[PDB]
């Protein structure tokens, strides 16, 4: 909300991108287990 | 004395490009390897 | 004070000013103290031929060229050498990139994104709104009365 | 938007530049925070249909 | 009452005695003009911040520029690219997608590859 | 509201900004809190001492906000470091650490 | 640039300590930023009013630096605690903690 | 240049018009003699804590 000198910058990652990160993490921990965070 | 020569030549001014030019020491100050503003 | 800086360089370039950077260093500082607004160079002219009454006949002007730039109040980030000699400079209000160089105070910048300044929209007109008088006070009943 | 104020403000040195540099540093740090939490996966895995 | 900003009609009402408004912080956000007795809106014309993208002067002297938070119908012309973080001037938006090289904001990244600056 | 931890950060930041903007309506000891009015009915010699009174107060009010935002960012960063540790050690693995 | 995390601490400390020095050349509303000059051209009745403005300005510019160093030292201390934990749990042992 | 410190002679270059040297952060570091046109250093005479 811009009044006088006050500015809000956008986050670099949009909420869709963060949701995609969490979906990738959660689809990796289901199909592969703990193995995807330690190698292939 | 005072002879006058500018009879009629009234050519429009011609311009050229002064690339990185006319930079002088704007100080009495010696400065070692520094980038001063 | 009337300040003069000079730098004398042997050039090879065809017609115009060269491209290499070179720093002018002052000659004199005369305490004149007068106002100056206009100037004019002085030339050396040969008298090639003489027609009896002209006084303006054979004034050849040799072969030379001279330039007149003008100084403006600007911020220049300079580069001093080890010996104290200026070697490079950049503008600030030239473009956004010279503004970057000025803001970061270095002659090589590295990849990224840098905030340099701000910007505001400028007002266009001044509109003065004072009581123009609608139901005016009865000054036409006093100053125009047919019977004082 | 008051030049009479701004010229008097320049007498205080680089307080304003310092405040802007402080705020930008914690603005970038917020993107770093989000990057370190969620972007912990190389690829984008999918579940089977 | 001197002041600076934009002017437009107000949809709010006054009561017939009222002279101006102030929603917050001592600043008037409306005026009733002296002669017409017509209410107006006062709102500040925009502003922002200027950023400059460089691929490193080791590689090129080429730049894009963000003007923060302006729907830049009010600012060049080298394929202006309006985005959520401002509008780029100097980079061509592409339909492709790569890893982030220089973060612009709101999912937009800039990079230098063949051939000026891509977003 | 079980999301109170997330709501508190937003509330604190909004309150800090609201206080920052409501500090613009304080005179800090000058004849007014609006700058155009000081510049409109005082000559340069007698308005400088009054505009400076606004200058120091508003600068001090801005420093307070910036310092407290740095302190709050130092805490949000600790929370985000703990969140990254939990994502590494509990989503990407199975944790033996109790509780 | 592989040691950027170590270089940023040094650069931040140098920048803060440089801004501390460059605040010694600010008027803060005084006629001159050099202290003997206002001594050398004004009588003690009229000098104290400017020396006091310099005192407040420089003391505030020192308070800001000290507070910022206090904030930055906590960050470095958190990093040092993390480094001590890492040396313990990974040099002196073998950790099951993922990542 | 009303300053304090210790003066030793300067072994550097000045221009024929220059007066005094200066270091970064605008601290004078070398000076010229106005009667002998000769250049000296300056560094602060020592201080510290006990």
């Amino acid at each position: 909300q811009k009044f006088n000198g006050l500015t809000v910058l956008p986050p670099l990652l949009t909420d869709e991108m963060i949701a995609q990160y969490t979906s990738a993490l959660l689809a990796g921990t289901i199909t592969s287990g703990w193995t995807f965070g330690a190698g292939p | 004395q005072c002879v006058n020569l500018t009879t009629r030549t009234q050519l429009p001014p011609a311009y050229t490009n002064s690339f990185t030019r006319g930079v002088y020491y704007p100080d009495k100050v010696f400065r070692s390897s520094v980038l001063h503003s | 004070y009337f300040k003069i800086y000079s730098k004398h360089t042997p050039i090879n370039l065809v017609r115009d000013l060269p491209q290499g950077f070179s720093a002018l260093e002052p000659l004199v500082d005369l305490p004149i103290g007068i106002n100056i607004t206009r100037f004019q160079t002085l030339l050396a002219l040969h008298r090639s031929y003489l027609t009896p009454g002209d006084s303006s006949s054979g004034w050849t002007a040799g072969a030379a060229a001279y330039y007149v730039g003008y100084l403006q109040p600007r911020t220049f980030l300079l580069k001093y050498n080890e010996n104290g000699t200026i070697t490079d400079a950049v503008d600030c209000a030239l473009d956004p990139l010279s503004e970057t160089k000025c803001t970061l105070k270095s002659f090589t910048v590295e990849k990224g994104i840098y905030q340099t300044s701000n910007f505001r929209v400028q007002p266009t007109e001044s509109i003065v709104r004072f009581p123009n008088i609608t139901n005016l006070c009865p000054f036409g009943e006093v100053f125009n009365a047919t019977r004082f | 938007d008051s030049t009479e104020c701004s010229n008097l403000l320049l007498q205080y040195g680089s307080f304003c530049t310092q405040l802007n540099r402080a705020l930008t540093g914690i603005a970038v740090e917020q993107d770093k925070n989000t990057q370190e939490v969620f972007a912990q996966v190389k690829q984008i895995y999918k579940t089977p249909p | 009452l001197t002041g600076t900003g934009v002017l437009t009609e107000s949809n709010k009402k006054f009561l017939p005695f009222q002279q101006f408004g102030r929603d917050i912080a001592d600043t008037t956000d409306a005026v009733r003009d002296p002669q017409t007795l017509e209410i107006l809106d006062i709102t500040p014309c925009s502003f922002g911040g200027v950023s400059v993208i460089t691929p490193g002067t080791n590689t090129s002297n080429q730049v894009a520029v963000l003007y923060q938070d302006v729907n830049c119908t009010e600012v060049t012309g080298s394929n202006v690219f309006q985005t959520r973080a401002g509008c780029l001037i100097g980079a061509e938006h592409v339909n492709n997608s790569y890893e982030c090289d220089i973060p612009i904001g709101a999912g937009i990244c800039a990079s230098y590859q063949t051939q000026s600056i891509i977003a | 509201s079980a999301l109170g931890k997330l709501q508190d950060v937003v509330n604190q930041n909004a309150q800090a900004l609201n206080t920052l903007v409501k500090q613009l309506s304080s005179n800090f000891g000058a004849i007014s809190s609006v700058l155009n009015d000081i510049l409109s009915r005082l000559d340069p010699p007698e308005a400088e001492v009054q505009i400076d009174r606004l200058i120091t107060g508003r600068l001090q009010s801005l420093q307070t906000y910036v310092t407290q935002q740095l302190i709050r960012a130092a805490e949000i960063r600790a929370s985000a470091n703990l969140a990254a540790t939990k994502m590494s050690e509990c989503v990407l693995g199975q944790s033996k650490r109790v509780d």
